[PDB]
RNA sequence: GGUGCAUUAGCUAGUUGGUAGGGUAAUGGCCUACCAAGGCAACGAUGCAUAGCCGACCUGAGAGGGUGAUCGGCCACACUGG
RNA sequence: CGGUAUCUAACCAGAAAGCCACGGCUAACUACGUGCCAGCAGCCGCGGUAAUACGUAGGUGGCAAGCGUUGUCCGGAUUUAUUGGGCGUAAAGCGCGCGCAGGCGGUCUUUUAAGUCUGAUGUGAAAGCCCCCGGCUUAACCGGGGAGGGUCAUUGGAAACUG
C-alpha cells in the first residue's frame, strides 16, 4: 500500500484463538452472568463415565468422562493412567490439554488432586498420575 | 520526471550503468546541477558538461568504469520522496556502508555529503544514498 | 517582565453571530507511525467588538479570560481582507 | 581444506518396475584463511556421494574479505527463494547464524558475524545466497583505488 | 561440597582431566555407564556447544543458577565477553586458595573456605564465592595454621602461577594482577560458551 | 505548617533517614517540597549532610524543624547562625 | 497526547451569540428577563461496548506488542439516590 | 524487637536429595512383560511376538531444595511487512467510464519563515533501567553522584528542500 493508503486505513492484525475456551470463563450467581477470568484448573462433577474408540489409525478403547464445570459449562475430559476409581457423581479437578485421537475431548483430568486417586503400582513419571513415594 | 525530477536523474544513471554505457544526457535543473558536481568530486563519474538550450539546457554525465571493465557505482536510491519526506537531525545523519559510500543531504549551508554535514553540526533533508 | 498570552492566526469562517467570529487554524502535524506530514485544523471563537471582520479574512487572535460559554479569544488585529 | 557435510538427501526416481533410490550430499569446503567453496554430488551410496561433492567443491573457491576479523559492511544475498543478510558484529561476539549459513562462515575463517535468513530455508539455496552476498563484499583499499581517492581521505 | 558425588566419571564423560592431568583417564578413557566400551556417536552443533559449558562449570563445580549470573555481569566489562567471563571464575576465593597450594583439589579448598579456616585482611570469610580483588592479603586463621592436611598439601602440590605470590613460611598470598586468558588451562573454546547462551 | 523533618529509608532494622522539608499533612514517606541532606544514625559518629543555604532560606520562611533535626542543626553550627542572622 | 465499532450519520432547544441583572472567593448561560437563530460533525459529532490516568513492569536487535499487582503522584468512591 | 544479631569452648560424618527425560526436534541405552490389548502423545507418530516411543528394573543426561504439568503475555512469526510483504497461473486489479473532497505536482528570480536545521534559558519530582563510587563476611539488598528520557515552552540565528 502507499503511505497515504495506510494513513486513511491502517493495519489490523489477526486475533488469537484460545485452545481451552471453557477455562477462561467464570461465573457469579448474583448477576447470573459469565465473567472473564483465566484459570489454570476448574472442578466439576462427572455425570457419565465410560469409553469410546479413537480415530484411525489407532484402535484401543479410551476412557473418558463428561463433567459439569463450576461455571455451568459442560465439557468432556480424559482419564490418563491405568485404572480409575471414578463413578457417576464424583468431584474431579480438570486442566487443559487436548488428546489428538479422541475427537471431542479437549481437557484432561488431573489425577490425585480431588476425589480421583493416583494409579496403583507406578514407579516412574510418578509426579504425574499423583502417587506417593513407595519408600 | 512528472513527480520526481531527482528520482528520474538517479534512475537514468542506474539504467545506463547496467548496459555499461559511457554517457547519458538529460534536462537540467539547479538541484540536479549540484548533485552531478558532488558525484564528480568523489570520483563516482568522470566529468560533467553543461549545455545551453532555448528553454533550460541539458547536462551530460560521463560514466566511470575502472580497469578490467568493473563498475565504479554499485547502486543508488532515493530516500525522501514526495509521498513521505525524511529530514535528519544533526546527529541522525547516517553512515552508508560504514563510510564506504556517501549520502547526499540538503542542509541550510547548501547540498553536502554526510561526511562534512556532521562536521558542521547541521542536519537537513536526506536525498539519496550512493555506494 | 509582565507575562504574555498565546496568539494565533487564521481565516474567518462565519460571521452569523453577534459580536463574534470563527477563526480556523491549520498546521502540519506528523502521523505517529509512518511519519507523514498531515494537515490539522481546529477552529476557535473570537470576540469581534464592532463586526470589523468579514468572511475569509486573515486575522490574529489572542487569548483572554472566558468571555462566554465557548468564546475565550479576542480579535487582536486584521491583516488581509 | 576442512570439508563439512551439510545435508544428505535421499532422492528417488520411479521406473516401470518400481523406485530407484539415490543419495545427494551437500558439502562445504574451505580453509580458515579466507577461501571457501561448496559443491554437490549424487551417487548410490553415502560415502560415494560425499567424495564427488568434495572433488566438485574444490573447483569453486571464492575469497572473503575479513577486515579486523569481521566483514567490512552489511550485505544481503539473494538466490531464488533463499535470502540472507550478513551484518558485522563487535569483536568476541562469535558467529550468530543458522544451519547451513554458519558452515560457510566458520569454514571461511570469519569469527564475528551476525546474520538472519529472511527467505526460504532450503539448504541448497541458503548456501547459494550466502555466497552471492560474499560477492558484493569489498574492502576499503579496493574502493579507494576505484574512486581515485586514498584510504585516509575516504575515512 | 555441592556436587557430593564421584569425580572421575565427570571427566570421562567430558573427555578432559578436570583435576590436573591424566589422573582419572589412565584406565578406561571413555564415557561412563553400561555403554562406552561399545561405541561412540556423532555430536551435533547443540552437543558441541553444550559440551563446553559443562567443561567450565564442572571444572569449578558451581551450579547453573550461579554460572549464568556471573556470565551476565562479565558482559558489562571492557573487552571481549568470553575473555572476561573466564577471569572472573579464576578470581573466586576457592580458586585463589587452590592456586596458592593450600588445598589439593577445589573440592577441598571449598570445604576449607566454608569452615572459616582462611582470613582475608585479618577478617574471617565463611563463603567460597568471595570475588577477591587485586592485592588483598589472603591468609590462614591463627587457630589452625598447623593442621596436618594443609601442611601435607603444600609439598605434595605443584608450583605457583605467576599472578599469585605465596609464602609457605608466612601462609600469606595476594593477587598481583589479573590474568590475560593465556595463564589458565585454555582447553575450553570460550567462543562456544558465548554462542550457547544466545541460542 | 511547613516544616523540616526526616523521611525513613533503608532496609529492615537498618534505618537511614533523609532530611527533607514538607508539610505537616502529607505522609511520612510521601510528597515533599525539597530534600536537604541525609542522616545515618547507625555508625557511631553520625554522618550528616546539610545544604547550609537552603535550610537557612527555609527557617526564615517559617519552616520550624522537628525535634531531632533541631539537634542535627545544632551540632552543625547552623542553627546558631540563624540566631545571629536575625540580630544582625 | 494516549480505544473498539459505520453490521452506530446526523446531533442540538439555555442549545449558540448579544443587552441588563442575580449569584459566587472568582470570569462565565452559572441562573434569570428580552432580542436573534445559531453551534458541533466523514480532520468521525451522536450512540453502544470497554476502561481509573501516570511514573513505571514483562518481552524484543530495534521499531513495536502486552500490563497498570507491590512503591510514589493525581482522580473517584464510602450500602443505593438526593 | 530481646538475651534477638554477633562471639568463644567440648564432642559427632554422625541427623540433612529429590524431580523428569533417554526414537528426533533435543543432552542422554540396553534387558524382561504385553501383543492394534493395556497404554503413550507438543508435532512427526508409536503398540499385530526381536518395542532404543507402552509398564518395571539397571545405566545414563539436565537441573537441584527444588523439579514437572496447566493457564496467561512477548519472541521465533517478514504470519498486518513505517523499519520489513505482496496481487499473469499459488489468496489478492473494482466490468468500464465522468468526476466533488482529498493525496501528489515542469523550469527561473525576489521575498516570508508555517514544515526543516541550529544556539541559550525553564522544566520533564522521588523510587526504577544504565554508568561511576561506598556499606552489610560476599550476593540479593541498601546509600551518594550522574546520565538518559519531550513531534515540551520562551527566546536568538540559517535559507538548501516542502508550503
Ligand atoms: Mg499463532
Ligand atoms: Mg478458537
Ligand atoms: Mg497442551
Ligand atoms: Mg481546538
Ligand atoms: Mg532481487
Ligand atoms: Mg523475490
Ligand atoms: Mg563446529
Ligand atoms: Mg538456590
Ligand atoms: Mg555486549
Ligand atoms: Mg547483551
Ligand atoms: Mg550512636
Ligand atoms: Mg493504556
Ligand atoms: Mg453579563
Ligand atoms: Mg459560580
Ligand atoms: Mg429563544
Ligand atoms: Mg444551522
Ligand atoms: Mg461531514
Ligand atoms: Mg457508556
Ligand atoms: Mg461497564
Ligand atoms: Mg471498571
Ligand atoms: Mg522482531
Ligand atoms: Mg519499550
Ligand atoms: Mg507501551
Ligand atoms: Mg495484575
Ligand atoms: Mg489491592
Ligand atoms: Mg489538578
Ligand atoms: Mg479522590
Ligand atoms: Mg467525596
Ligand atoms: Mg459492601
Ligand atoms: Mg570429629
Ligand atoms: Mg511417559
Ligand atoms: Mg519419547
Ligand atoms: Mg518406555
Ligand atoms: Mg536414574
Ligand atoms: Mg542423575
Ligand atoms: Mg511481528
Ligand atoms: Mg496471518
Ligand atoms: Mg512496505
Ligand atoms: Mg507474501
Ligand atoms: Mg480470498
Ligand atoms: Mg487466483
Ligand atoms: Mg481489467
Ligand atoms: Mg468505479
Ligand atoms: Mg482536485
Ligand atoms: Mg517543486
Ligand atoms: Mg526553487
Ligand atoms: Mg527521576
Ligand atoms: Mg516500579
Ligand atoms: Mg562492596
Ligand atoms: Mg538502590
Ligand atoms: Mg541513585
Ligand atoms: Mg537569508
Ligand atoms: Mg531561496
Ligand atoms: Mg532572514
Ligand atoms: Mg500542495
Ligand atoms: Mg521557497
Amino acid at each position: 500500500p502507499t503511505i497515504n493508503q495506510l494513513v486513511r486505513k491502517p493495519r489490523q492484525s489477526k486475533i488469537k484463538k484460545s485452545t481451552s475456551p471453557a477455562l477462561n470463563k467464570g461465573l457469579n450467581s448474583f448477576k447470573r452472568e459469565l465473567t472473564d477470568v483465566n484459570s489454570p484448573q476448574k472442578r466439576g462433577v462427572c455425570t457419565r463415565v465410560g469409553t469410546m474408540t479413537p480415530k484411525k489409525p489407532n484402535s484401543a478403547l479410551r476412557k473418558y468422562a463428561r463433567v459439569r464445570l463450576s461455571n455451568g459449562i459442560e465439557v468432556t475430559a480424559y482419564i490418563p493412567g491405568i485404572g480409575h476409581n471414578l463413578q457417576e457423581h464424583s468431584v474431579v479437578l480438570i486442566r487443559g490439554g487436548r488428546v489428538k485421537d479422541l475427537p471431542g475431548v479437549r481437557y484432561h483430568i488431573v489425577r490425585g488432586a480431588l476425589d480421583t486417586a493416583g494409579v496403583e503400582n507406578r514407579g516412574q513419571s510418578r509426579s504425574k498420575y499423583g502417587t506417593k513415594k513407595p519408600k | 520526471v512528472m513527480t520526481d525530477p531527482i528520482a528520474d536523474f538517479l534512475t537514468r544513471i542506474r539504467n545506463a550503468n547496467m548496459v555499461k554505457h559511457d554517457k547519458l544526457e538529460l534536462p537540467a535543473s539547479k538541484i540536479k546541477k549540484e548533485i552531478a558536481e558532488i558525484l564528480k568530486r568523489e570520483g563516482f563519474i568522470r566529468d560533467v558538461e553543461y549545455i545551453e538550450d532555448d528553454n533550460a539546457g541539458t547536462i551530460r554525465v560521463f560514466l566511470k568504469y575502472g580497469a578490467t571493465g568493473e563498475r565504479v557505482i554499485t547502486g543508488l536510491k532515493r530516500i525522501s520522496k514526495p509521498g513521505l519526506r525524511v529530514y535528519a537531525k544533526s546527529t541522525e545523519v547516517p553512515k552508508v556502508l560504514n563510510g564506504l559510500g556517501i549520502a547526499i543531504v540538503s542542509t541550510s549551508q547548501g547540498v553536502l555529503t554526510d561526511k562534512e554535514a556532521r562536521a558542521k553540526q547541521v542536519g537537513g533533508e536526506v536525498l539519496a544514498y550512493v555506494w | 517582565d509582565r507575562n504574555q498570552r498565546k496568539v494565533y492566526t487564521g481565516r474567518v469562517v462565519s460571521d452569523k453571530m453577534d459580536k463574534t467570529i470563527t477563526v480556523v487554524v491549520e498546521t502540519y502535524k506528523k502521523h505517529g507511525l509512518y511519519g507523514k506530514r498531515v494537515k490539522y485544523s481546529k477552529k476557535f471563537k473570537a470576540h469581534d467588538e464592532n463586526n470589523i471582520a468579514k468572511t475569509g479574512d486573515v486575522v490574529r487572535i489572542s487569548e483572554t479570560r472566558p468571555l462566554s460559554a465557548t468564546k475565550h479569544f479576542r480579535l487582536l488585529e486584521v491583516v488581509e481582507e | 581444506l576442512e570439508e563439512r557435510v551439510v545435508t544428505i538427501n535421499r532422492v528417488a526416481k520411479v521406473v516401470k518396475g518400481g523406485r530407484r533410490f539415490r543419495f545427494t550430499a551437500l558439502v562445504v569446503v574451505g580453509d580458515k584463511n579466507g577461501h571457501v567453496g561448496f559443491g554437490t554430488g549424487k551417487a548410490q551410496e553415502v560415502p560415494d556421494a560425499i567424495r564427488k561433492a568434495v572433488e566438485d567443491a574444490k573447483k569453486n573457491m571464492v575469497f572473503v574479505p575479513t577486515v579486523d576479523t569481521t566483514i567490512p559492511h552489511t550485505v544481503v544475498g539473494h538466490f531464488g527463494g533463499g535470502e540472507i543478510l550478513l551484518k558485522p558484529a563487535s569483536a568476541g561476539s562469535g558467529v550468530t547464524a543458522g544451519g547451513p549459513v554458519r558452515a560457510v562462515l566458520e569454514l571461511a575463517g570469519v569469527a564475528d558475524v551476525s546474520s538472519k535468513s529472511l527467505g526460504s530455508n532450503t539448504p541448497i539455496n541458503m548456501v547459494r545466497a550466502t555466497i552471492d552476498g560474499i560477492k558484493q563484499l569489498k574492502n576499503a583499499e579496493d574502493v579507494a583505488k576505484l574512486r581515485g581517492k586514498t584510504v585516509e581521505e575516504l575515512l | 561440597a555441592r556436587y557430593t558425588g564421584p569425580s572421575w566419571k565427570v571427566s570421562r564423560r567430558l573427555g578432559i582431566s578436570l583435576s590436573g592431568t591424566g589422573k582419572e583417564l589412565e584406565r578406561r578413557p571413555y564415557a561412563p555407564g553400561q555403554h562406552g566400551p561399545t561405541q561412540r556417536k556423532k555430536i551435533s552443533e547443540y552437543g558441541l556447544q553444550q559440551a563446553e559449558k559443562q567443561k567450565l562449570r564442572h571444572m569449578y563445580g558451581l551450579t547453573e543458577r550461579q554460572f549464568k549470573n556471573t556470565f551476565n555481569k562479565a558482559g558489562k566489562l571492557q573487552g571481549k565477553h568470553g575473555e572476561n567471563f573466564m577471569i572472573l571464575l579464576e578470581q573466586r576465593l576457592d580458586n585463589i586458595v587452590y592456586r596458592l597450594g593450600l588445598a589439593r583439589t577445589r573440592r577441598a579448598a571449598r570445604q576449607l573456605v566454608n569452615h572459616g579456616h582462611i582470613t582475608v585482611d585479618g577478617k574471617r570469610v565463611d563463603i567460597p564465592s568471595y570475588q577477591v580483588s587485586v592485592g588483598q592479603v589472603i591468609s590462614v586463621r591463627e587457630k589452625s595454621a598447623k593442621n596436618s592436611a594443609i601442611a601435607e598439601s603444600l609439598e605434595v602440590s605443584s608450583f605457583v602461577p605467576e599472578y599469585v605470590t605465596f609464602d609457605a613460611e608466612t601462609l600469606t598470598g595476594s593477587l598481583n594482577r589479573l590474568p590475560e586468558r593465556s595463564e589458565l588451562a585454555a582447553e575450553i573454546n570460550e567462543a562456544f560458551i558465548v554462542e550457547f547462551y544466545s541460542r | 505548617a511547613v516544616k523540616i523533618r526526616l523521611k525513613r529509608m533503608g532496609s529492615k532494622k537498618k534505618p537511614f533517614y533523609r532530611i527533607v522539608v514538607a508539610d505537616s499533612r502529607f505522609p511520612r514517606d510521601g510528597r515533599s517540597i525539597e530534600t536537604i541532606g541525609t542522616y545515618n544514625p547507625l555508625l557511631d559518629p553520625v554522618e550528616v549532610k546539610i545544604d547550609e543555604e537552603a535550610t537557612l532560606k527555609w527557617m526564615h520562611n517559617g519552616a520550624k524543624p522537628s525535634d531531632t533535626v533541631r539537634n542535627l542543626l545544632s551540632r552543625e553550627g547552623i542553627m546558631e547562625k540563624f540566631h545571629n542572622q536575625k540580630l544582625g
